[PDB]
């Protein structure tokens, strides 16, 4: 055991990394298996291994080999395994392991070899094991493999073979495993495998294959046959005849587009048959003789109906995929007890009988999702066992049967819009997730159960408004908009005497004011009667007409009201420069014109939302402003950016009066009441503008999160207090109300 | 103080994969360990199985469930170890937590619930009626399952909410106190 | 990181050389990349143009397997027999006991 | 949506008994995994080692919380699954919890945290920083550990 080469009792010698440049020397003469790989011998000189005549495994890998003297391995007559991978051979070293009549296994792997010699391999009558793949070679070496009539194990992978000819493995009858991956084989004569009656394992995988090779037929024996990822488009009838003994056909990753009906019948071993992109098919395969199938899946087809005796003859089935075709009608699973996952998706089944899914007492996993179903019976998973996963999302489903559901998992129905209806809490013990239509479903199942969507604060299950605190604020801005806006429109409206357009423009305000008012009536009654039962509710307004009435009165109230206060501002900056431009203003016509402009421009605005679907059914309260959608969030960002404008607009205006503005104007003139009054009235309405702006902003910025029930309380409270505010300033504040009053009450008392 | 327990059945692929069937449940949790999250492999266990000082017999790897079913009193008139022992001493040979079965005891229960200033480390669950029974027929009947206990905190935490909530009720109303006291001033002073 | 194009500390080489194998070794609660010439006992090397793999010998009763279906040698009391690994020599076929596998 | 990752390990006392020593962590839960806690024994897993197809070579038991450090992604310039998929994997090989090292791949937390409709059923949650390095050294280490994630 001479340094540097480690060496044991077992007479093994290891010396792989030491560096060596030639074959260590004084090593024992007994030496059974030498390790020299990982080294750096570039070169073996002639009688290299004359001092280990008893030597039987030999390891060179990674040793940067180039040449190999033809007497270098001489006198190695129990030479039993020889590795020579991963080195610079360039030539197979014919007259080097000539000699080697007792080989067994050897390694050429990795290296550069690019001809084969015609009388390799001579002498080699006890090899069982050849490696050749990684090398550049560019055909099959006929003439020096039939020198090895004892092979069993042969691989060819990695190479650069075009096509095999006919008659290349005539001789090595006790071949067994063949490997020719990740090659450019694109040719296969008819007889190219005659001779192979012992293979096993054929492997074909990442090649240019574009007919079917027809030539396998000569294989009797084969179990193992993959060709994936290949040009394979078409597999005519009878192409397995050959082979009764199949067990596994990967054919994956392949341009198929037909497959021949009777191709996969008998058969009686074959496993697993997955086919996918067949889009040619239209029958189902007659799979006859197939009864060892234990998972199928045909997806991609233009299959249509599933033939009865499929349980009947698939006694050993475990999965079953159908996905992706043009299945109608389902047959009757009655028998397939060993059947797990089911997966139908994409299909067109239109109904669910009672008798589709009984016997299936091992079924766990089912999928539906997507189909046209619009009618389940009731009893339809009666007899169904340990079902975990169920799956009927983006149906026509009206109505869900809940018998023997109890041990259900996971559920999923998003997408069936029509169901309305509440699912029975009851009836889902073991439920863990759950996704339904709305969110108003899953407030029972909550106990306060992952379910989708959440009932956050925008979508309330129990009360509409919320706090207590919250209802009463709304109760008395309802109240006091309400009466405040009919005691202004009588008083304005109730005298038949010219109308200033002022006063026209406070009265319009406030009668715009007035259905802010009706809408936050409608939701404090909405809130009264369904006070704790709002889930029920919900469903039925939101989708419903009414939701759509208050959303309109809302946005109405709030656009005319925004563009009243506008051209009030412009009359008032208008009439305060013809107060010493002219002296008289005789704009009466054209501003009332303009108002009833800016009242329909309000109708349409209001109305835009009505033509989109979804705008007004984002949350009960029935406002564009969301909690975060594509096409409201482009709606809310234009009337905003709209808003905002006009309210820059206004202000630069009245700055600009206020400038054009002389200190001592403003002593005695009647006209600084008015102005006043709206002054205060543009400077609350933009105060209260703001919050209900940033909010709608608020999900344009990723940095800031805000709770949901934040902004609906800030909506709840800030949207109408304008509406509430603002007469109440004219009311208090405006001494002209005290004279119009006056003449009000003498024309009752004379009535 | 509720306690949410979970468990696990696995069925190993031939392939590779685990498929997973969860049984819900119900228990609450003593005031004899935190009201924490545990989770680990259910080990059912002999309440005399920890009279036993020789630990020998029962190495077991960190992080195991235990599952504890009591008895009547009158059967065990001397119990060597309190039902708290117990659960120290499960704990101790590397329990992650204990699950009491005390629908045969219910004094444990107040046995647990007591005032004690020796609070464990890791949560320690009691759980009583067809919850219980449901949870031993799956540890006497199937071979291997997992325990998931949740600790669930409580209802959505409104706090911040309601005093903003507080806070914007207040608002409005001193507003409408400050409107009005600025309208009988003005009142008083025009007077 | 010992025949490695780019290795870490933490996950060891991730990508080895061009005619080299990459295996996986578990060491306990620690998993890292490696990089042989040979896959080791039990594995069998399946060559590939972007990354050559050891696989583990699905053959039942192998020790080291030529490819996923057929096994080279097996451990003792089973005799080799087409790659496959037979407690006795089916009918034709004599026990060899000096070598460990079957003979006709 | 901050996760606490605790770290205990053990030494089996000749009498029987367990002592066990905790570290802290810091983590974030992933929006691709439920936000509950979990708790399991750790091991690690090599990002390339959730490519295989064949999981018959690491039959694991069923609740082991697996540690996943991402590399640099121009060292993997073609990838076979996404961050997502190699989760979703780990969790059908049986992890109950997936921590994954993000400090090489700062866009992990970019492609985990953004919108999917098809959330997993046990938390994903990632770390990066001191934290990050301090569980690697304790995984690479220690022989046995076990990691306990709470919410
Ligand atoms: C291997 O030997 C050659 C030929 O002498 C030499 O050029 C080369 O540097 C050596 N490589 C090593 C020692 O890694
Ligand atoms: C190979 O087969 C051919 C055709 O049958 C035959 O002529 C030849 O002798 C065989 N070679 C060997 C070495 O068995
Ligand atoms: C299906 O296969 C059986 C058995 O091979 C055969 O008798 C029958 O004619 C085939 N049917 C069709 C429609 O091809
Ligand atoms: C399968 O082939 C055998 C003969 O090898 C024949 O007896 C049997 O009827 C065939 N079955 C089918 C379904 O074609």
């Amino acid at each position: 055991c001479a340094a540097p080469c480690s060496c044991d009792g077992d007479r093994r010698v290891d010396c792989s990394g030491k560096g060596l440049t030639a074959v260590p020397e004084g090593l024992s003469a007994f030496t059974q298996a030498l390790d020299i790989s990982m080294n750096n011998i570039t070169q073996l000189p002639e009688d290299a291994f004359k001092n280990f005549p008893f030597l039987e495994e030999l390891q060179l890998a990674g040793n940067d080999l180039s040449f190999i003297h033809p007497k270098a391995l001489s006198g190695l007559k129990e030479l039993k395994v020889l590795t020579l991978q991963n080195n610079q051979l360039k030539t197979v070293p014919s007259e080097a392991i000539r000699g080697l009549s007792a080989l067994q296994s050897l390694r050429l792997d990795a290296n550069h070899i690019t001809s084969v010699p015609e009388d390799s391999f001579e002498g080699l009558v006890q090899l069982r094991h050849l490696w050749l793949d990684d090398n550049s070679l560019t055909e099959v070496p006929v003439h020096p493999l039939s020198n090895l009539p004892t092979l069993q194990a042969l691989t060819l992978a990695l190479n650069k073979i075009s096509s095999i000819p006919d008659f290349a493995f005539t001789n090595l009858s006790s071949l067994v495993v063949l490997h020719l991956h990740n090659n450019k084989i694109r040719s296969l004569s008819q007889h190219c495998f005659d001779g192979l009656d012992n293979l096993e394992t054929l492997d074909l995988n990442y090649n240019n294959l574009g007919e079917f090779p027809q030539a396998i037929k000569a294989l009797p024996s084969l179990k193992e046959l993959g060709f994936h990822s290949n040009s394979i488009s078409v597999i005519p009838d009878g192409a397995f005849d050959g082979n009764p003994l199949l067990r596994t056909i990967h054919l994956y990753d392949n341009p198929l587009s037909f497959v021949g009906n009777s191709a996969f019948h008998n058969l009686s071993d074959l496993h697993s048959l997955v086919i996918r992109g067949a889009s040619m098919v239209q029958q189902f395969p007659n799979l006859t003789g197939t009864v060892h199938l234990e998972s199928l899946t045909l997806t991609g087809t233009k299959i249509s109906s599933i033939p009865n005796n499929l349980c009947q003859e698939q006694k050993m089935l475990r999965t079953l995929d159908l996905s992706y075709n043009n299945i109608r009608d389902l047959p009757s699973f009655n028998g397939c007890h060993a059947l797990e996952e089911i997966s139908l998706q994409r299909n067109q089944i239109y109904q669910i009988k009672e008798g589709t899914f009984q016997g299936l007492i091992s079924l766990r996993i089912l999928d539906l999702s997507r189909n046209l179903i619009h009618e389940i019976h009731s009893r339809a998973f009666a007899t169904l066992g340990p079902i975990t996963n169920l799956d009927v999302s983006f149906n026509e489903l009206t109505s869900f049967p809940t018998e023997g559901l109890n041990g259900l998992n996971q559920l999923k129905l998003v997408g069936n819009f029509k169901l309305k209806e509440a699912l029975a809490a009851k009836d889902f013990v073991n439920l863990r997730s759950l996704s339904v239509p709305y969110a108003y479903q899953c407030c029972a199942f909550w106990g306060c159960i992952h379910c989708t969507p959440s009932t956050g604060a925008f979508k309330p299950c129990e009360y509409l408004l919320g706090s207590w605190m919250i209802r009463l604020t709304v109760w008395f801005i309802f109240l006091v908009a309400l009466f405040f806006n009919l005691l202004v429109i009588l008083t304005t409206f109730a005298s038949c005497t010219s109308l200033p357009s002022s006063k026209l423009f406070i009265g319009l305000i406030s009668v715009s004011n007035l259905f802010m008012g009706i809408y936050t009536g409608i939701l404090t009654f909405l809130d009264a009667v369904s006070w704790g039962r709002f889930a029920e509710f919900g469903i039925w307004w939101e989708t419903g007409s009414g939701c759509k009435v208050a959303g309109f009165l809302a946005v109405f109230s709030s656009e005319s009201a925004i563009f009243l206060l506008m051209l009030a501002t412009v009359e008032r900056s208008l009439s305060a420069k013809d107060i010493m431009k002219n002296g008289k203003s005789n704009h009466l016509k054209q501003f009332r014109v303009a108002a009833l402009l800016a009242f329909l421009g309000a109708t349409v605005a209001g109305c835009f939302p009505l033509f989109h679907r979804g705008e007004y059914s984002a949350s009960p309260l029935c406002l564009p402003f969301p909690t975060g959608e594509t096409p409201s969030l482009g709606f809310t960002v234009t009337l905003v950016l709209l808003n905002s404008l006009a309210f820059l607009l206004m202000a630069v205006i009245y700055t600009k009066l206020y400038c054009n503005l002389e200190k001592e104007d403003l002593s005695e003139n009647s006209q600084s009441s008015m102005i006043k009054h709206v002054a205060w009235l543009i400077f609350t309405n933009c105060i209260f503008f703001c919050p209900v702006a940033f909010f709608s902003f608020a999900p344009l910025i990723t940095a800031i999160s805000i709770s949901p029930e934040i902004m609906k309380s800030v909506t709840l409270i800030f949207f109408p207090l304008p509406a509430c505010l603002n007469p109440v300033l004219y009311v208090f504040f405006n001494p002209k109300f005290k004279e119009d009053w006056k003449l009000l009450k003498r024309r009752v008392t004379k009535k | 103080e509720t306690a949410f327990v979970e468990v696990v059945l696995f069925e190993s692929s031939p392939s590779g994969d685990y498929t997973t069937y969860t049984t819900g449940l119900t228990g609450r949790f003593s005031r004899a360990g935190a009201t924490l999250s545990a989770e680990g492999e259910i080990v059912q266990m002999h309440p005399l199985g920890l009279c036993n000082n020789n630990d020998e017999e029962d190495l077991y790897e960190y992080g195991w469930v235990g599952v504890v079913k009591l008895e009547q009193p009158e059967l065990d008139p001397k119990p060597c170890l309190t039902v708290l022992g117990k659960a120290k001493r499960a704990v101790q040979r590397g329990a992650t937590a204990v699950i009491f079965d005390v629908s045969e005891n219910p004094e444990a229960i107040d046995q647990l619930n007591q005032g004690s200033e020796d609070p464990l480390k890791r949560p320690v669950v009691y759980v009583k009626g067809a919850d219980a029974i449901k949870l031993m027929n799956i540890v006497n009947k199937q071979k291997v399952a997992r325990a998931r206990i949740q600790h669930r905190p409580p209802r959505q935490p409104t706090e911040y909410f309601d005093m903003g909530i507080f806070l914007a009720f207040f608002v409005v109303v001193s507003l409408v106190c400050l409107i009005l006291l600025v309208k009988i001033k003005l009142k008083q002073r025009r007077s | 990181c010992k025949g490695c194009l780019s290795c870490s500390k933490d996950n060891g080489c991730s990508r080895c050389q061009q005619k080299l194998f990459f295996f996986l070794r578990r060491e306990g609660m620690r998993q890292y990349g490696e990089c042989l010439h040979s896959c080791p006992s039990g594995y069998y090397g399946h060559r590939a143009p972007d990354m050559n793999r050891c696989a583990r010998c699905r053959i039942e009763n192998c020790d080291s397997c030529f490819s996923k279906d057929f096994c080279t040698k097996c451990k003792v009391g089973f005799y080799l027999h087409r790659g496959r690994c037979f407690d006795e020599c089916p009918d034709g076929f004599a026990p060899l006991e000096e070598t460990m596998e079957c003979v006709e």
